[PDB]
RNA sequence: GCUUGUGGCAGUCAAGCGAGCGACAUUGCUAUCAUACCGAAGCAGAAUUCGGUAAGCGUCUAAUACCUACUGAU
RNA sequence: AGAACUGGCGAUGCGGGAUGAACCGAACGUAGAGUUAAGGUGCCGGAAUACACGCUCAUCAGACAAAAGGUGUUAGUUCAUCUAGACAGCCGGACGGUGGCCAUGGAAGUCGGAAUCCGCUAAGGAGUGUGUAACAACUCACCGGCCGAAUGAACUA
């Protein structure tokens, strides 16, 4: 005994199990012989609305995603396991999120689409700040004063304890208004972003960093060749 | 189920060195030295390469094995404190009565004073444990920075400071006056 | 709820008296124990039957104790108008009472009260939450009518609260007869 | 005494700086405190604690079964 | 190997045992008084409610739950 | 409680049970040798602080109140997956009609009433919670990334 029990709540959704993994494994093989070309995207992170926009703008070329090991097994980790000649080459190359994008369009269309495409996203940890953001020397605002304070409503006091106890900033509450004793420079251009800094920026909604998905490897269903490109 | 042998590995950087014998433990480093007694824990130490220290328990049950992990945790905490150190940002707040904090050396012993809490005329003092240093934080109002090497001593001093000034027979939801630990960190900025 | 509490108390009294009058004819120790259990269980069931009224009484007690203690007989002044036209600031500056003046309509949801002295005469002022039916509107109307106090209507020549002067005039005319 | 001030006071000044930590630690210590009480509180208090724990467990089982039955449909 | 706090029972529940039974809920009319030290409660203060330790001391006031032993003296 | 049952007691010593009539042993003359029953082999008290397998930290353990609870402890049964990455831990995703339809002074997932669907994703509840007057903001349960092997749920001893 003495083992702590797992916390459980009666949610409305249940687990999927290995059934979904097996279904994806079968679907990868069933779609490999259909589309003319197959690609793997090194999309570290994509917002669900962004992914849906890409899919609808690219629905003609169906996108497949899943666990890295499952997709590599479906594609084959070696020649003896490849579903098609040279297919296993892209499986080894991929290291991050799979992003297995099947497409009927040639290399030129894919590379042009992935070069023209670009979207904004929050700056993640280990990156450098794309802008400078200093909080005022008084009441804080939802956007931190990057926009005119006449329209930037003050931050809701209910979130003050989180800032006080987690972000370490000298936040204090005065008559229900969050205030700081100095203009704390949370981040500056060229400064490496910490996890706390990234969370602070996300809270303020400063999505100044740009993001664009990149393709790692290419495969042809009729030429039996694989190519890799660094184009983002 | 009466494990034949269980052990944990302690990693020590080149910046610190330790010598191990009977459970009196010696630790040395740039910030000074620390000592601890574990003769009541009944565990065995073993060095392999002068940078990894093995702690193993033979024929020990789960209750006994639980001390094996805590010994390694304490050793790691001592090593970190000797190398980096621990700095605690202690903050006190008030609404009407300005809380007065002073440092005195009555009878040689160092003490931390608390006065004017909710208008109380009683004088409160807390002895400063060995290795703990006190200095007022800069550019921060009503902040006291406790610093020291030993984690246990500094943590106990901070707990005593924040717990002796209890709000007594008053509305806790309303009377926010008091002293609380605001942040825990290391002396070295890294 | 009050009648239910009284009836439960009366039933408990009657049951206790009857069981006292009944237990005197028991023979065995277990018979007396069973009769005592009978009385105790009847009392417990009567108490448990009041589970909802007990909670209602607790909730109403928790709120009644924080209601303002105003005196309708003494001289007083009432401030009324559309929800948070600015009268909230008027109360916040005419008395120590601290009330927000946020732009949204119902900045105040209760009859805030403050006291001040004029010519060494005690005076109390009550801040009406707002007038448009609703429980808050009915409470404001009752406070305006029953209280022996003058009513200070509030209007806005500017765009504060996003309401036109015509709406305020219409509301004043609609409520005019009773004040 | 005027109004719900305590809520207004909490909004304007907040709870204790360590209130969240105190509440979290108190909630986390209840797991061990329940065991300590089960291993203590002799006399009629033990009977009452055991009855309350049994009732709570029965209610939890009933809720879990009801959710499981309704989860399918 | 006595005693202590939730009125019997009609149906509904029915976890489990195994033909038939049966927990916990539910409709039916029906061993601290005060002082001392802590925790919770709409605990603003005062005052007060509940819960724990405590038998030290009290119980209009803070509250009014024929031989051995014996003190003494050779 | 109605009886039949065969034994002890009455008329019964002796050994053990700390001393007993309902228990165990036991065919009662005076002495010597040797072996036993129950009962014991830490001292009082004659005899191993004997061998060996495990169990217990218990603020009267130990020499009929009980049906259950304890994040006490040591063993097994039935369901779970698992090098397509076990459990846990750190990060990310956590959508679109939609601020679903009523309830209205203001509530959009979380103040209430009933529906609770398709479209899509490896994964999204017309929302399991925190919170705001209301949006916001954090979070699960659902997955993905990191990390490298047994773990998760109820039961029997």
């Amino acid at each position: 005994r003495s083992k702590r029990s797992k916390l459980v709540t009666l949610a409305q959704t249940d687990k999927k199990g290995r059934e979904n993994k097996e279904r994806i494994f079968d679907e990868v093989r069933e779609a490999l012989d259909t589309y003319r070309y197959v690609w793997v995207l090194h999309l570290d992170d994509v917002r669900t609305p962004v992914l849906q926009e890409i899919r609808t703008s690219w629905a003609g070329s169906k996108l497949i995603m899943g666990k890295r090991k499952v997709l590599q097994k479906a594609l084959g980790e070696k020649r003896e396991e490849e579903y098609k000649e040279n297919l296993y080459q892209l499986s080894k190359l991929c290291s991050g999120v799979t992003g297995l994008l099947f497409t009927d369009e040639d290399v030129n269309t894919v590379k042009e689409y992935f070069k023209s495409y670009v979207r904004s996203d929050y700056s993640r940890p280990n990156t450098k700040a794309p802008l400078t953001f200093t909080i005022p020397e008084g009441i804080v605002y939802s956007r931190g004063g990057q926009i005119p304070a006449e329209e930037d409503v003050p931050m809701i006091h209910s979130l003050e304890p989180t800032m006080r106890n987690k972000f370490e900033i000298p936040t204090k509450i005065k008559a229900g208004k969050i205030t700081i004793d100095s203009p704390y420079l949370v981040c500056t251009e060229g400064e490496k972003l910490d996890v706390r800094q990234a969370l602070i920026l996300k809270q303020f909604g400063i999505a100044a960093s740009e993001f664009k998905v990149k393709v790692s490897a290419y495969y042809d269903n009729d030429s039996s060749t694989v190519e890799s490109t660094n184009i983002n | 189920m009466k494990y034949i042998q269980t052990e944990q590995q302690i990693e020590v950087p080149e910046g610190v060195t330790v010598s191990i014998k009977s459970r009196i433990v010696k630790v040395v480093g740039p910030r000074g030295t620390l000592t601890k007694n574990l003769k009541h824990i009944d565990v065995t130490f073993t060095k392999v390469n002068n940078q990894l220290i093995k702690v193993a328990v033979h024929n020990g049950g789960r209750k006994h094995v639980a001390a094996l992990r805590t010994v390694k945790s304490l050793v790691d905490n001592m090593i970190t404190g000797v190398t980096k150190g621990y700095k605690y940002k202690m903050r006190y707040v008030y609404a009407h009565f300005p809380i007065n904090v002073n440092i005195v050396e009555k009878d040689g012993a160092k003490f931390i004073e608390v006065r004017n809490f909710l208008g109380d005329k009683k004088i409160r003092n807390v002895p400063v444990r060995d290795g703990v240093t006190i200095e007022f934080s800069t550019n921060v109002k009503d902040e006291i920075v406790l610093s020291g090497n030993s984690v246990e001593d500094v943590s106990q001093n901070a707990a005593d400071l924040q717990q002796i000034c209890r709000v007594r027979n008053k509305d806790i939801r309303k009377f926010l006056d008091g002293i609380y630990v605001s942040h825990k960190g290391f002396i070295t900025e890294d | 709820s009050l009648a239910a509490i009284s009836r439960a108390k009366s039933l408990v009294e009657q049951v206790a008296r009857d069981y006292v009058r009944l237990l005197k004819f028991g023979q065995s120790l277990f018979q007396c124990k069973q009769l005592k259990r009978a009385a105790l269980g009847r009392m417990a069931t009567i108490v448990k039957k009041l589970r909802d009224p007990l909670a209602y009484l607790e909730q109403v007690r928790q709120h009644i104790g924080r209601l303002p203690s105003i005196d309708p007989n003494t001289r007083t002044l009432l401030i009324c108008g559309y929800p948070n036209v600015g009268k909230s600031s008027f109360l916040r500056c005419i008395t120590k009472s601290d009330v927000d003046v946020q732009p949204y309509a119902f900045t105040t949801k209760s009859l805030y009260v403050g006291h001040f002295d004029y010519k060494y005469l005690r005076f109390q002022a009550i801040d009406t939450p707002g007038i448009l039916m609703n429980n808050i509107e009915m409470q404001s109307i009752y406070a305006i009518a029953h209280l022996r106090s003058c009513v200070l209507y509030f209007m806005d020549l500017s765009e504060q609260c996003g309401f036109t002067i015509e709406a305020q005039v219409k509301l004043f005319h609609s409520i005019k007869p009773l004040f | 005494p005027q109004n719900d001030y305590i809520e207004r006071h909490i909004k304007q000044h907040g709870k204790r700086l360590d209130h969240e930590e105190r509440k979290r630690k108190r909630e986390a210590r209840e797991s061990h405190k329940i065991s300590e009480r089960a291993q203590k509180l002799t006399g009629w208090k033990g009977k009452q604690f055991a009855k309350k724990r049994y009732a709570e467990k029965v209610s939890m089982r009933k809720k879990i079964k009801a959710h499981e039955q309704s989860k399918v449909k």
